[PDB]
């Protein structure tokens, strides 16, 4: 009963931490949506070759005041807002730019001492189904990189302060939790055994089958 | 007593009892968008692939044959992939493997969907020289490649090159040859993927593993090898219309 | 008290950032996983002679069986707890078992002697029950729950053993445990061969589940670094 | 499915971003009602000649504290108040105007830390549907100014700080936007083609038909 | 979660500013668009001569025909992708297709001779399958899905392209692409014409849709600066 693919694969995992401020160089967050960095969600999802689900983000944003030594202070409430970017669609190069405007990224706006915000993700693949594992090329000709089909692209997630609260510096740091829904899982495969390297490609280190033991009578 | 089974030109010997494996439960049957996607099915192109025969040593870590690629060169199937783009195709592997009473083994025959394999450089991929073997088959390794700067497909047996327990390989449809009981291996495989219609140029739909768990031993005099032998037939393979609606 | 809260493990409705999206409609692709059950109920290679290098090799998985010297010796040997075990940890079976905290059921085993056409013996698989040590020598395995296999007729031998449990919380590593049966195989007889065939042979091992399998208290894999 | 008017003209569009202070010079925001002034959802209104639609208004107001030196502050909740001036409707001349308080003009009161004030405008055309394109001049005389019906009039927006929080200055910014509900359109006519120039007229600068190519056979 | 958070892809109800007053009822106006497709279903001219300062002018739409010179030449050619396409990414249909990030249908061309009513010739329009590339030679053209054109007889000559949808996602411009077909026309016969006639005259071509076409996730137009 516990081990039905839905409640084996709709546990909410932190797959992203990041922090931005209202001064400095570091202004906004930005994380392409894909579920292969977080290597405890990669391996129970590594199952099954083909799998189809829909995407739950809940997002903790917590600030603090940076040490700083301006005088005067008097804070006001903060408001961020959080863009998701869907497949195809324009990217922000900076913190004030215009793209932030575009009426077809939905963005949430939510102002600090709140619920968590949350938004759901429906199935965005042009095809039937996402692949774990592509045993292809990108493209026809041979620039095109090996497994890696441009079918599993989910999009993109920026974040930023919609206005400077008070005079001095704030960090604000944003954790992302994600939760597959409605999981359909096709042809099971081999658990990894190997441990991960880099979250592009399933390249190994060979490694031995099991832990050894003083003898086979043992 | 043996039997024939003649599709189209080719005929091929096989024993009374096959023990067939379909591949999961589903027979590769035909596909079930009017004008916007014609589609045009092919028959001729079913028939009796025999690759070429591989010679199973005491030293002989394992094969791998892509099935797409392998007939990408042979008959109407190497041609109609050049000619129409898109298409979709079930197989019919028929591993044979010939051995007298005195030689002892066993081998498992594999179909494994959508087999990424891994790189000897963990920075890079490999190259499609080393991973694409047409007109021959590409064997394993006992020891793990030197990584370096190079693209060479990891190609340990026990890791499979997949990265996994080659232990637990049996998950996808199989069959085992033990030399002293079973003779050969038949595995219909249906047509696996995420869409209706892929290139085939540019995709592997299914991957065949031949991989030796108990080295073949025998006594000095008898024939110092075994020689495997595998026959592929495309089944149920349509391709695009090239017709104007 | 319990509200304006937010709980990882809870089941709400989300208001979604796409309405208005028409999600392509299902096909029909093989082999749909309904329960992780069916996975554990694959039979898959067991790695018996783990010993030294044998791990780093392909040898791992074949066991080794000699003639001379096997009056009455044991062949092998390994307690019966898959998770958790050397020899079963890395299955199919023991990698589902992995993730639940509390596990109970069947387990079946599958041994397949891999030699001539033309060799012939025998041997005594003894099942040990859980408190009972493992047998010190071939009568002790015959005064018990054995099973004399005999390789001419037979080339394979499939067992049941039941009061199959969860022994441990958390993980553990341990030879002979307390709450586990024990399996060994005993030489009855040596390996008859005739002229110009090879008297040395290999034995492999097949684990699987059964139909009485529970599986509880899902938590986190131990083999991720 | 998704090509539907409903699908294609409700989307929540950014049409105004301004700045008021609770001191200085500038102390409240006005904005005529016009939906021409993003070129992004003029551009998609004027696929159609006559077009008649209702208004859902969502105000994004957010305070930061300006740089100063007054020193003990200790800033209490501020209040802001959005007053929506319908067609033929008195307009303020200052803050503090005695036009703030008439009963006619629903302005909404809304306190800083929480959910975004939002308010619903009918169709407000004393005609039969708002004309995207007019071919005529607003006045019999030739006073009048050619393309520029007196009927597409939606009114005027004004927003202001109700009272002074602290002792230091604030400046709060206000984000308008549009989401057009039970969208009818009547005759679909061309896209622009050209770029647009200014926001009263159709006036443009001759441009290509399209990009060109090397060769007719290329 | 999920709640006091102002979302811009929202569905909700909202309180009315101004209530209490009656809005205009609705009068019959000719020519209430239901759908985008139906835009989309109306023949556009194409700007198939976009060479040069041919665009800045009246001559980009027209295509030159000339009888001399031209026993097998080639008349003109361009790949079957409507949006991000010099020559269709600016009509109708593109202009539509390039709100959606996603794409598939069919598509109509007509060609219209503009000539004297005294010119008789023959035209071979060609149709590449989309991995196929573009003729070489008039042999290779007819070996395919041709149609051969009689301006004698019939003054306009209609084509119904299948197999065409989203090659690439965001916004390219390329000549040439690789999972796109093209159409090429090629001059069978020449331009045969009496006395007192001109024998230089001009084609024209108008693209449509057809009722199997689909168009999903809504993006901005690109042409916006």
């Amino acid at each position: 009963s516990e081990s039905t693919i839905e409640n084996f694969l709709c546990r909410s995992a932190c797959v992203y931490f990041t922090e931005y401020e209202n001064s400095g160089a570091k202004r906004y967050a930005e994380w392409v949506l894909t579920p292969r960095q977080a290597a405890q969600l990669r391996r129970k999802l590594e199952f099954f070759t083909y799998v189809r689900f829909d995407l739950e983000l809940t997002f903790v944003i917590t600030s603090t005041q940076q040490p700083s030594t301006t005088q005067n202070q008097d804070a006001q409430i903060l408001t961020h807002q959080i863009m998701y970017v869907p497949p195809g669609g324009p990217v922000p190069d900076k913190v004030d730019s215009y793209v932030w405007q575009t009426s077809t990224n939905p963005s949430v706006f939510w102002t600090e001492g709140n619920a968590p915000p949350r938004m759901s993700i429906p199935f965005l693949s042009i095809g039937n189904a996402y692949s774990n594992f592509y045993d292809g090329w990108s493209e026809f000709s041979r620039n095109g990189v090996y497994g890696i089909n441009t079918l599993n692209n989910m999009g993109t997630l920026y974040a930023r302060h919609v206005n400077a609260g008070s005079t001095g510096p704030i960090k604000s740091t944003i954790r992302i939790y994600f939760k597959p829904k409605h999981v359909k899982a096709w042809i099971p495969r081999p658990p990894r055994l190997c441990q991960y390297e880099k979250a592009k490609n399933v390249n190994f280190q060979p490694s031995g089958v099991t832990t050894t033991r003083q003898s086979i009578t043992t | 007593r043996a039997r024939s089974i003649t599709l189209g030109n080719s005929t091929i010997t096989t024993q009374e009892c096959a023990n067939v494996v379909v591949g999961y439960g589903v027979w590769p049957d035909y596909l079930k968008t009017a004008e916007d996607q014609p589609t045009q099915p092919d028959v001729a192109t079913c028939r009796f692939y025999t690759l070429d025969s591989v010679q199973w040593q005491k030293t002989s870590p394992g094969w791998w044959w892509k099935l797409p690629d392998a007939l990408s060169n042979l008959g109407l199937f190497g041609q109609n992939m050049q000619y129409h783009y898109l298409g979709r195709t079930g197989y019919t592997v028929h591993v044979q493997c010939n051995a007298s009473k005195f030689h002892q083994g066993c081998l498992l025959v594999v179909c494994v969907p959508e087999a990424e394999m891994g790189c000897a450089t963990l920075d890079n991929t490999p190259s499609s020289a080393e991973l694409l073997g047409g007109d021959s088959a590409k064997e394993f390794a006992d020891k793990p490649v030197a990584s370096g700067s190079n693209k060479l497909v990891q190609r340990v047996v026990y890791n499979a090159g997949m990265g996994v327990g080659v232990g637990n390989l049996t998950i996808f449809p199989h069959q085992w040859i033990n030399l002293r009981t079973n003779n050969s291996a038949t595995i219909v495989m249906p047509y696996t993927n995420s869409v209706p219609m892929d290139n085939m140029f540019r995709h592997n739909n299914v991957t065949l593993m031949v991989i030796p768990f108990v080295p073949l031993d025998y006594c000095p005099g008898s024939t110092t090898y075994v020689p495997i032998t595998v026959t592929i037939a495309p089944m149920c393979a349509e391709y695009n219309g090239l017709r104007l609606a | 008290p319990g509200s304006c809260q937010f709980l990882t493990s809870d089941d709400f409705q989300s208001p979604s950032a796409m309405p208005q999206y028409d999600v392509t409609p299902e096909m029909r692709i093989p082999g749909e996983v309904k329960n992780l059950m069916e996975i554990a109920e694959v039979d898959s290679v067991v790695p018996v002679q783990n010993v030294g290098e044998k791990v780093n090799s392909m040898e791992a998985y074949q066991i080794p069986v000699r003639s001379n010297e096997g009056s009455g010796t044991q062949v092998f040997g390994f307690p019966l707890q898959p998770g958790y075990s050397s020899v079963f940890s890395r299955t199919l079976l023991g990698e589902i078992l992995n993730y639940y905290t509390h596990w109970s059921g069947s387990i079946k085993l599958t041994f397949m002697f891999c030699g001539s056409a033309m060799a012939t013996g025998k041997f005594l698989l003894a099942y040990s029950p859980p408190g009972a040590g493992a047998p010190t020598k071939r009568v002790d395995a015959m005064l018990g729950t054995h099973v004399v296999w005999d390789v001419g007729l037979q080339s394979s031998c499939v067992l049941c053993i039941p009061w199959i449990s969860q022994t441990h919380y958390r993980y553990v590593t341990s030879d002979e445990y307390t709450a586990g049966g024990f399996i060994t195989c005993w030489y009855q007889t040596n390996i008859v061969v005739p002229a110009d065939a090879q008297s040395s042979c290999y034995i492999m091992c097949f684990v699987s589940a059964c139909n009485d399998f529970s599986v509880r208290l899902l938590k986190d894999t131990p083999f991720i670094s």
